[PDB]
C-alpha cells in the first residue's frame, strides 16, 4: 500500500482510513503481564469445560 | 517419579518466564510500587530500547 | 493494580505524543500551492480519559 500510494500519487484513501494503523507502534508492555497473571484462571475454565 | 520429575521441570520452566514477564521484566513484586513510591525510574526500564 | 496501570499507560501516550510532535517539526513550511504546513493532530478521547 505504502509503495504503490506513493507510485500514483495523491491522499491515499486506505492509508486516510486506518492512519492509527500505520503511524503508532504497538506495546507489549501493559499486556503480558495480565496474561500471565490470568493464566490460571484460563487454565481452570478450559479444564472445567 | 517420572511424573512427578517432569512436573519439577514444567515448575521451573513457568517461574523462569515468568520472570522475564513484566513490565519491564524484573523483580516486580515490589519493585513496581518501589520505583513509584520515590521519584525515581526504574534502570532496567531506561535500558528497554 | 489501580494506579502503577494508569501511570504506565500516561507515560506510553506522553511518549508517543512527543515522538509525534518531533516528526510534526520536520514538516513545518512545506510550501505546496496554497498549503503551507503539514500536521498529524494527536488527541485523547473522552469516554477513555474519564
Amino acid at each position: 500500500r505504502l509503495i504503490e500510494a506513493s507510485l500514483y500519487g495523491g491522499i491515499s484513501s486506505a492509508i486516510t482510513r486506518s492512519l492509527r494503523d500505520y503511524l503508532l507502534p504497538e506495546n507489549s508492555g501493559v499486556r503480558k503481564a495480565f496474561q500471565d497473571m490470568e493464566a490460571a484462571l484460563r487454565e481452570n475454565r478450559i479444564t472445567l469445560e | 517419579v517420572e511424573r512427578d520429575e517432569v512436573a519439577a521441570q514444567k515448575r521451573e520452566l513457568e517461574k523462569q518466564i515468568e520472570r522475564l514477564s513484566q513490565p519491564s521484566g524484573a523483580e516486580d513484586s515490589r519493585m513496581i510500587a518501589l520505583a513509584e513510591r520515590f521519584g525515581g525510574v526504574l534502570l532496567s526500564e531506561i535500558y528497554d530500547d | 493494580s489501580s494506579k502503577s496501570v494508569a501511570n504506565i499507560i500516561r507515560k506510553t501516550i506522553q511518549r508517543e505524543q512527543n515522538r509525534i510532535r518531533m516528526l510534526n517539526q520536520g514538516l513545518q513550511a512545506v510550501s505546496f500551492g496554497q498549503v503551507r504546513g503539514v500536521r498529524l493532530n494527536v488527541n485523547v478521547r473522552e469516554s477513555h480519559a474519564i
